[PDB]
């Protein structure tokens, strides 16, 4: 049973900081490439960042570079995101996503049509 | 009355067995490597189920190589004995087989090259390549012309008694006796020109044209598609392997089939003006060198 | 006997017909068209075309200088595309259409291009890239209300190359933006690796006439490279 | 209420699938071994046939 | 409320898990550890069938064990005699993206489908002797993945729109629709008595369906990626699944849980097709590394290899008398092993 459980989230004032974490179960964690996606009020699913099989390659989107950081922990099967200098445009719901097949280097996973290997999400609010 | 040139026939004394051993080692190595390479090449190219015309043209090349390479043991036996004891059947068949195989090899290389260039041109133009009928016609023309123009070397070789310099014993020699000299000169010039120069010219033209097209299509990207300066240096990175191979395939032709041709012309001068001096050892070494094509080709074209 | 010979005769007739159809199959060029909602692949179809509900796929046919092209466009499917794409691994080329004037969905297109370039069953297939709607991009850049470096900060320090060959009379700002946007795709086309397939980028508008000729030339180059790798010259 | 509809459907499906009869693994293993042993000599890929009984050879 | 429903679902899943845990008093491997191995199993090609121009996506044997049907992405469907390698029929299609085949148990009809979302039915025995389209079944909204006849008048289909359907041919409209999956449905298999069937559906789950009344009875999990193939054990009380994570598994319908796993450390590629043997002692699977493996179904050991293809193996089948095995791949050739 492929299960992905997110934790973190909450409300902060602008300029604050947060740490999100995801715990995985039901597969061999170290064989897969991992992603972070998010959805905003009135928007669709957008891609935030991704990390590779071991952590040697990392990638971000143009609007978060210098503020967000991603990391793995393969002994505990956990994925982490550190969020600094939060702006009001970051209020959303965040999901953790897994690639379809192992040992590959392509992805097909922002689909609204109920992608199967994804968690329920967590709420991040940046307002004052 | 002039002494006639002894093809393959020379007499040595004290050092006979050592030179025999060296020549035998060279010829055995040539025979072994040629047989192995050509049989592996036939096994590989026969296996394919999705094929082209080049497949069977290359098959023709390999079969010509194998027919060529089968004349080693007779010449080896003649070199051991120093005397033409094999008989008239050999003295009419050996040189005919050799010349037939050589001419077929050269013409097949030319036809393969022209096919490659024209097929590039037509597959650009959105049509089909060669059909079976034209291919059968081409193979029939190759083997018919080869078997016709190589004719005099079958009925103009004779076994005659000849004088060995420095001895009073006469030995049988397999040699060439022309009925008249002008016909000899005409055949020699024709067979030199229509089996060496025309295929060489065709090969050079074809491979040069392919190089020109490839370079133009490479520059088109950086002129109109407008990549960059540092992007095309990341996409090519391999073009050298092309610009080398074509070049190689158009120079080895002139290094392997040129030394024999020169030899032939010298003989005519010997048969015209006695002032030239040549040796049968030269002839045997030139032939043992031209026997390297049947081991070189299975590598370049595969 | 009296039956087996009839069976042999029937099989011979079938073989005759198959040998007739092989010639037509091996002489036409097949193309796959991909795009998105805001792109204009429909107007590309509607321009080069004249030259059952719940249907899964549409086809169009055209012919340039006596060569025949079949172009396929997917119709009624779902979002997930990782299963029915595998059956397009034998086509001559993939025509990928992008809307170049929106700045908000260019990263999504870049991710699509990355996924198509690096797939296992699509590694030998070349892409022809159409960056559509030039006039909207030129107007938006001349407006001066939306900044590209709100989405791509590297545009802050980019400067147009000293060896470039621009169009006759274009405002340099438009040239700088165009060159940057094309660079974004050719990077993922050179950093990918390998080196067997190639990408051919063009800039096209909403009213144009020359796209069939461009497809013709690019397919010629693809075929020549294939013929250069089929005759063991590499 | 589409999400609530999906949740209600899932809950009803779980309640329906929660009440069935289950036997232990040993019985299933025994049945599999017995079936495989009873038909062992009728398998032409495990006990190849003579050339006179083979139509593809 | 949403939260209460989620909590209740979690509690129900916990109860199901514990109930299944109470039943695992042993394992298949501790019991069958005194059976002699089958030994080395060796096979060779008796026939090679040529004539398709492109990839091959499907095949299916007739019930007499002599004739078979195959489909290619050229746009053709060929019916072969396999004792002599003669061609009996060659039918051209209206759409060339075909992905499935089936052969009626009476011998009178064939069916096909693909990316046009339509299921086409061809009559082979007409008064003139011509094959012409008898029916076109329409109503799905995604490509057709598989289809299997029940009799001359009923058929069952699975599509990439997450449903399955039961069709009545003469009238032309569905009679029952089976819903519950979340992703595409990839493979489909019928029971010997044709009262039940199983489906494997690209979300790492398999389901058991009741044809007449129309509900999902049981749901099986245990894989970690998509499921590509499925079939029934000859007994009728078990089935085998092959995934994209390089593993095959064996499931039982009366214990209601996983029973066996077949994988190896050198194998890191997916599985395309799966089938059983007449007695059920061998399991055959085709891979993306171009060859097939033959496994011992009661001890999980590799006992043979079939290796003659030069591209991805895409289909696999065994006759109803147990004499031959057919394989087809993306290189356009079909081979018959014995
Ligand atoms: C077409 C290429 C030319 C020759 C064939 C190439 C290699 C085969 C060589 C075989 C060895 C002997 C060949 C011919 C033998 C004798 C010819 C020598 C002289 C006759 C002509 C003359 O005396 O002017």
């Amino acid at each position: 049973q492929v299960q992905l459980q997110e934790s973190g989230g909450g409300l902060v004032q602008p300029g604050g900081s947060l740490r999100l974490s995801c715990a995985a179960s039901g597969f061999t964690f170290s064989n897969y490439k991992m992603n972070w996606v998010r959805q905003a009020p009135g928007k669709g699913l957008e891609w935030v960042s991704d990390i590779s099989q071991s952590g040697a390659s990392i990638s971000y989107t143009g609007s978060v570079k210098g503020r967000f950081t991603i990391s793995r922990d393969n002994a505990k099967n956990t994925l982490y995101l550190q969020m600094n200098s939060l702006k009001p445009e970051d209020t959303a719901v965040y999901y953790c996503a897994r690639c379809p097949a192992p040992f590959t280097r392509d992805c097909f996973d922002v689909t609204s049509t109920t992608y199967a290997y994804r968690g329920q999400g967590t709420q991040v609010t940046v307002s004052s | 009355n002039r002494t006639r040139f002894p093809f393959f026939s020379d007499v040595k004394g004290d050092h006979r067995l050592v030179l025999a051993a060296v020549e035998t080692t060279v010829l055995v190595l040539i025979f072994a490597v040629s047989l192995l390479g050509n049989v592996c090449a036939l096994v590989l190219v026969a296996r394919r189920r999705r094929r082209g015309a080049t497949a069977c043209l290359v098959l023709n090349l390999f079969c010509a190589d194998l027919l060529f390479i089968s004349a080693i043991p007779l010449v080896l036996a003649v070199r051991w004995t120093e005397a033409w004891l094999l008989g008239p059947v050999a003295c009419h068949l050996l040189f005919y087989v050799m010349t037939l195989s050589g001419s077929v090899t050269i013409l097949t290389l030319a036809a393969v090259s022209l096919e490659r260039m024209v097929c590039i041109v037509h597959l650009q133009r959105g049509v089909r390549g060669p059909g079976r009928r034209a291919r059968a016609v081409l193979l029939a023309l190759i083997w018919g012309y080869s078997a016709v123009a190589a004719l005099p070397l079958c009925v103009f070789f004779r076994v005659v008694p000849q004088r060995l310099p420095g001895a009073d014993q006469e030995i049988s020699i397999c040699t060439l006796i022309w009925p008249t000299i002008p016909g000899e000169i005409s055949w020699d010039v024709s067979f030199v020109t229509l089996n060496f120069l025309v295929p060489g010219l065709v090969i050079v033209i074809s491979y040069s044209k392919i190089l020109q097209i490839t370079k133009a299509s490479r520059k088109r990207l950086t002129v109109s598609l407008a990549y960059s300066e540092s992007h095309q240096i990341r996409v090519s990175q391999q073009d050298f392997r092309l610009f080398r191979t074509l070049f190689l395939l158009m120079v080895s032709f002139f290094i392997m089939w040129s030394p024999i041709i020169i030899t032939i012309l010298l003989i005519l001068i010997q048969n015209f003006k006695q002032d030239l001096v040549i040796w049968p050892s030269l002839f045997f070494w030139v032939v043992a060198f031209t026997f390297a094509n049947s081991a070189l080709n299975p590598i370049l074209y595969n | 006997s009296a039956e087996d010979k009839a069976a042999v005769e029937r099989s011979k007739m079938i073989e005759k017909q198959l040998q007739k159809d092989k010639q037509v199959y091996r002489r036409t060029l097949r193309l796959l068209l991909l795009g998105a909602d805001n792109s204009g692949k429909s107007t590309i179809v509607k321009q080069m075309r004249i030259y059952v509900k719940t249907s899964g796929i549409f086809e169009t046919k055209f012919q340039v200088d006596k060569v025949n092209f079949h172009m396929f466009d997917v119709g009624a499917q779902r979002d997930e595309r990782r299963k029915w794409i595998q059956c397009f691994n034998d086509v001559t080329a993939i025509i990928f259409v992008v809307d170049s004037s929106d700045y908000n969905r260019l990263q999504e297109a870049l991710n699509d291009f990355k996924s198509i370039w690096n797939n296992r069953w699509l590694r030998t297939i070349s892409v022809i890239l159409f960056l559509n709607k030039q006039d909207l991009l030129a107007e938006k850049v001349l407006a001066g209300k939306s900044k590209i470096e709100d989405y791509f900060p590297e545009f802050a320090r980019y400067t147009t190359p000293e060896d470039a060959t621009p169009e006759p009379g274009e405002d340099p700002r438009v040239t700088r933006a165009k060159y940057f946007i094309r660079k974004e795709f050719v990077d993922i086309s050179t950093a990918s690796g390998d080196g067997r397939h190639i990408c051919y980028p063009h800039f096209t508008c909403s009213v144009d006439t020359e796209n069939a000729r461009r497809i013709f030339n690019d397919c010629k180059d693809i075929i020549l490279q294939m013929n250069l790798r089929e005759y063991n010259l590499v | 209420t589409a999400s609530i509809a999906q949740a209600r459907k899932l809950v009803e499906q779980l309640k329906m699938e929660a009440n069935i009869d289950r036997i232990k693994v040993s019985k299933a293993a025994a049945d599999l071994m017995a079936y495989c042993e009873a038909h062992a000599k009728e398998d032409p890929l495990l006990t190849p046939v003579p050339a006179s009984e083979n139509p593809f050879r | 409320e949403l939260d209460q429903l989620r909590q209740e679902a979690e509690q129900l899943k916990n109860q199901i898990r514990d109930a299944r845990k109470a039943c695992a008093d042993a394992t298949l491997s501790q019991i069958t550890n005194n059976i002699d191995p089958v030994g080395r199993i060796q096979m060779r090609t008796r026939r090679t069938l040529r004539g398709h121009l492109a990839k091959i996506y499907a095949m299916h044997w007739g019930t007499d064990s002599r004739l078979l049907v195959s489909a290619s992405q050229d746009g053709k469907l060929i019916i072969w005699d396999s004792y002599t390698t003669n061609k009996v029929h060659a039918i051209p299609l209206r759409s060339s993206w075909v992905m499935t085949c089936a052969y009626a148990p009476s011998g009178n009809y064939v069916a096909c489908g693909g990316l046009d979302n339509i299921c086409s039915i061809y009559n082979l025995k007409t008064r003139e002797g011509n094959v012409r389209v008898s029916r076109e079944l329409a109503g799905h909204t995604g490509y057709l993945s598989c289809c299997r006849f029940l009799d001359d008048n009923q058929i069952v289909t699975s599509s990439g729109d997450t449903t399955c359907a039961l069709w009545d041919i003469e009238t032309g409209q569905q009679t029952t629709t089976f819903t519950g999956h979340t992703g595409d449905v990839m493979s489909l298999s019928l029971a010997p008595d044709t009262r039940l069937f199983v489906s494997g559906a690209c979300d790492a789950s398999a389901k058991l369906w009741d044809v007449r009344e129309g509900m999902c009875r049981q749901t099986f999990t245990g894989h970690e990626s998509d499921i590509n193939a499925i079939c029934f054990f000859p007994n009728g009380n078990a089935f085998a699944t092959g995934s994209d994570d390089a593993t095959c598994r064996l499931f039982d319908l009366r214990a209601d849980q996983e029973l066996m796993t077949y994988s190896h450390d050198n194998i890191i590629c997916g599985i395309t097709s799966v089938s059983f043997s007449k007695s059920g002692r061998l399991l055959l699977a085709g891979y993306d590394d171009f060859n097939c493996n033959v496994w011992d179904a009661l001890k999980a050991d590799r006992a043979g290899v079939l290796a003659g293809h030069d591209n991805r193996v895409s289909c696999l089948g065994v006759t109803d008398d147990g004499m031959a095995v057919a394989t087809g791949s993306w290189d356009s050739f079909l081979k018959i092993w014995n």
